[PDB]
């Protein structure tokens, strides 16, 4: 859904 | 006396040498048959749009425009530059002289001549041009955008508009890598359907037209096989895919390893080297291969000043000619200080490329990122030669941040983030600039309160007055002057956002309309919050109880809104006011  | 208008990027060397003059309604064009085809076309569109005919024969009573490259033998150009030359400048540089009814552009190369025309286009308002001597050239050789965010990929019209925008701001790079394009990553082996290839051809053509290096990205780290027949076959899928885009005119390639489970450093680097030798070098006219390793922020790359396992092996193996990108100290981080680029450039024994995750908002989609390049060291060019920003899924409002990235990458040591931010909004928003600054001022700081934090703080001057007021109250000082100052600020917040809602074009409005409604709500809530302070000072409880419900009402709306804005300023003020004194 995104990085990190 | 004609003044130098807003320029972007800020040219390296500019002096005014005259009063300025008005360009005649018909001009002598000189050197267009030898000059860079794309430069000349850009110049023709501009002239057509501003109703300037081109003479078919020389007319001594009409302005004369001479254009050409250093490496064209055109003496009328050397004569008109009047001792100024582009000969000695770095690639993409140019010289521009406007004096005594003549404008001369000499590019170090064609890219240079095109950029010279862009500056020419920016200097003319209503046919008037200042008389100036310019020599100009970039700090960083590669400057642009990586479309590499998560969420709704840009449309075809979004990207064509973006590409025209890059050329106008001397950005020379666009990396196609949308995470949610199934053919980029999820299904990287599959060829693009015929109709998508027609859209591709259009983007490539527009890129060439605007001197943008269209980089075709591929992300096969999801499921790529490395060994035996399977690794052969998977490797040949990269070749086939790059070939079919080469055959349409693509001359830059990227192979990305970011956000994948497989951490086979050696195999990743060997694929790169093999592609670099059997494709990039073999073709001979293809630009250096770009990559991102699976470890791509300092935090994930380095432990106690020493490279991690993946990074060490990857750096050891990857060919020196390949550009390697990293995002800086974290994935989304406040700063890239010089010392961070020094460390990482050291591990790779090469100049690095930056993948800057701002203004991307895929990690916190409720907020717009509308601030300037901020926290990037102005000496980064000692260790960085390739600079790219990851924009938002909102292409139009990404323009504000990109505008400032154009200034920082072209003339980095002169870069003033506040001045650059102001100029971006002034140039992009026109009659509405003042009001847009008021709104955008509250939407520069990205903070998901976990691991993503970056950008200039939200409206710092207002936060300072608010902070100051709580001191004047807890310190029993006369605050009445500060409260009138603050009432004024909140009224203008409301005024500006109502004006934008009424007057912004669809293309901007369709991207931020929900955040305007949010800031109006908060402004109204800050106003009631002051009414609460006023009523508390007057020991007037009726007015206090009434203001308090309105304050809670506006706050309740913001916390349940999808829209996020001014979290730590306009929003916090209402939360502060609801905490006694
Ligand atoms: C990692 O982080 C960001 C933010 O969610 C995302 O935009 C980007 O695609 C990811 N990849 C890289 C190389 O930053």
């Amino acid at each position: 859904a995104h990085c990190g | 006396q004609v003044l130098v208008p807003n320029l972007n990027p800020t040219p390296e060397n500019l002096e005014v040498v005259g009063d300025g003059f008005k360009i005649t309604s018909s001009i002598n064009l000189v050197g267009e048959e030898e000059a860079d085809e794309n430069a000349v076309n850009a110049l023709r569109e501009f002239l057509t749009a501003n109703n300037i005919e081109i003479n078919s024969e020389n007319d001594p009573n009409s302005t004369t425009l001479i254009i050409g490259e250093v490496d064209d033998d055109i003496p009328e150009l050397d004569e008109a530059l009047n001792g100024t030359t582009a000969e000695n400048l770095k690639e993409e540089g140019y010289a521009l002289v406007s004096n005594d009814g003549k404008i001369a552009i000499e590019g170090k190369d064609g890219d240079g001549t095109f950029y010279g025309v862009q500056t020419f286009k920016q200097l003319v308002k209503e046919s008037n041009i200042p008389e100036v001597n310019i020599t100009d050239y970039p700090t960083v050789s590669a400057r642009g955008i990586v479309e590499g965010f998560y969420g709704t990929p840009w449309t075809h019209q979004d990207r064509l508009d973006q590409i025209k925008f890059y050329g106008e701001n001397k950005l020379n790079t666009y990396i196609y890598a949308p995470k949610d394009d199934p053919y980029h990553r999820e299904k990287w082996r599959e060829p693009y359907p015929e109709s998508e290839m027609q859209r591709m051809q259009e983007l490539i053509n527009a890129s060439a037209e605007n001197k943008v290096d269209f980089v075709f990205g591929i992300s096969p780290g999801i499921d790529i096989r490395f060994d035996g027949d399977a690794g052969e076959e998977d490797f040949n899928h990269l070749i086939t895919k790059a070939e079919s885009l080469y055959d349409m005119g693509v001359r830059s390639f990227a192979i990305y390893w970011d956000n994948i489970q497989d951490k086979s450093a050696a195999k990743h680097a060997q694929v790169l080297n093999r592609f670099n030798e059997e494709f990039v070098k073999a073709k001979g006219d293809v630009k250096p291969l770009i990559t991102v390793p699976t470890e791509y922020d300092t935090g994930a790359m380095v432990s106690n000043g020493q490279p991690r396992a993946y990074t060490r092996i990857f750096a050891e193996t990857v060919d020196p000619s390949i550009e390697v990108m990293w995002t800086g100290p974290g994935v989304v981080t406040n700063e890239i200080p010089l010392s961070d680029a020094q460390l990482i450039s050291g591990i790779y024994d090469r100049n690095m490329a930056v993948w800057w995750n701002y203004p991307v908002t895929d990690y916190f989609k409720g907020k717009l990122a509308l601030g300037p390049m901020h926290g990037l060291d102005k000496g980064l060019n000692q260790y960085v030669d390739f600079f790219t920003v990851n924009p938002m899924e909102h292409a139009e409002l990404s323009k504000i941040s990109i505008h400032t990235a154009a200034d920082y990458s072209w003339n980095m040591d002169n870069y003033d983030y506040d001045k650059a931010w102001n100029r971006a909004i002034d140039m992009l928003y026109g009659d509405l600039a003042e009001d847009m600054k008021v709104f955008a001022n509250h939407s520069t700081r990205m903070d998901n309160k976990t691991w993503a934090k970056s950008g200039r703080e939200d409206a710092p001057e207002l936060r300072a007055k608010m902070d100051e007021l709580w001191n004047k109250l807890s310190s029993k000082e006369d605050a009445s002057a500060l409260i009138e100052e603050l009432y004024g600020e909140f009224a203008r917040m409301e005024e500006a956002c109502n004006n934008l809602k009424a007057n912004l074009p669809e293309v901007a409005l369709e991207e931020c309309s929900r955040q305007l409604d949010e800031l109006i709500t908060l402004a109204q809530g800050d106003k009631a919050s002051l009414d609460m302070i006023v009523a508390q000072l007057n020991e007037d409880t009726e007015a206090y109880e009434s203001a308090k419900e309105i304050a809670q009402n506006k706050l309740n709306t913001a916390l349940s809104s999808f829209a996020v804005i001014s979290e730590k300023v306009a929003q916090s003020f209402i939360q502060e006011a609801l905490s006694f004194a």
